[PDB]
């Protein structure tokens, strides 16, 4: 994974396309893209390798990142979760409050990223 | 091909010290008022972000009820051109070595983003895409509010620059408000884009 700006809006890093502007990821298939972003720009993106949001639907926990760029420009929320066993964050229904960011999927469901380097 | 719609909790009022040509908008619930002059935070569905204005006019009807929103566009820091930036800010401009991607970080990494920038385009706007007053700033009294800045509705401006993000020109936001909640419409508009020409 390699940082780069794509755009000053933009920001591509560790596996996310950062919208500056909002202080949040953006899916790479927002049909946004296609006119907020001119050709070249959008070649960068797909020569580089973007996380599918997809691939999270499958999953029910937050999930938990090696990423110290994506956590210093995105907007972050207080959540409850649950600490297991595994030493990891589980949805709700030994809790902690922990600070992550939320991304719309297509499913509808909110997938929810937190910061991996931190001890709760 | 047209319908009327009713401006859901908003009220027109006329004045000049009250009464029943002067106008500004006012919202029931909590009261805030617009009116020429003032600026506000829009929802902008294409951009995929919010975009600021400076309330221009507010033309209505003698007729009917009917009203008009307009007002100048502000442009948000990622919407300058960062290599015109560069050029006119930078102190040894002359160099410019470096792959586009690198003047996109340094001046994202630099600047003030909360910092506005006028522009005398017009732009017709639709109430029910307010989302909150704006509070447009000198940098005077923004130096003051650092430490209790509150990045969702407290912006400084200090130039003004074609829609384009270039030619950047000095202006005292606090006397362009004066200004434009001063003259007429037309007037104030035609001024406002001949400082960048």
């Amino acid at each position: 994974t390699e940082e780069e700006y794509v755009s000053p809006r933009f920001l591509v890093a560790d596996g996310f396309l950062i919208d500056l502007a909002e202080e949040k990821p953006i899916n790479p298939k927002d049909p946004r893209l296609l006119t907020l972003l001119k050709d070249h720009q959008r070649a960068m993106i797909d020569q580089m390798n973007l996380v599918k949001w997809n691939d999270f639907k499958k999953y029910q926990d937050p999930i938990p990142l090696k990423a110290k760029t994506l956590f210093k420009f995105c907007k972050q929320i207080k959540k409850k979760f649950l600490r297991g066993a595994d030493f990891k964050l589980h949805t709700l229904p030994m809790t902690v409050l922990c600070s992550c960011v939320p991304i719309l999927l297509d499913d509808q469901t909110v997938q929810y990223l937190y910061d991996d380097s931190l001890e709760h | 091909a047209k319908t009327l719609k009713d401006l859901q909790g908003w009220e027109i009022i006329t004045t000049d010290e009250q009464g029943n040509t002067e106008h500004y908008l006012k919202r029931s619930s909590d009261g805030i008022k617009l009116g020429r002059g003032d600026s506000v935070v829009m929802h902008n569905e294409a951009a995929g972000t919010y975009s600021v204005y400076m309330i221009q006019e507010l033309r209505l009807n003698t007729l009917n009820n009917v009203v008009e929103l307009w007002a100048l566009t502000y442009l948000r820091w990622f919407e300058v051109n960062p290599l015109a930036h560069y050029r006119q800010f930078n102190p040894d401009a002359n160099i410019l070595n470096r792959p586009l991607n690198y003047y996109n970080k340094l001046f994202s990494e630099t600047a003030n983003k909360n910092e506005l920038y006028l522009t005398a385009e017009l732009a017709e706007l639709q109430l029910f895409n307010f989302i909150r007053v704006a509070n447009v700033m000198d940098g005077s009294k923004w130096e003051v509010l650092k430490g209790n800045v509150d990045p969702e509705r407290d912006f400084t401006v200090r130039y003004i620059c074609e829609p384009t993000g270039e030619k950047f020109v000095d202006i005292n936001i606090e006397d362009v408000k004066a200004y434009i909640k001063k003259v007429e419409p037309r007037e104030a508009q035609e001024y406002l884009k001949d400082l960048t020409l």
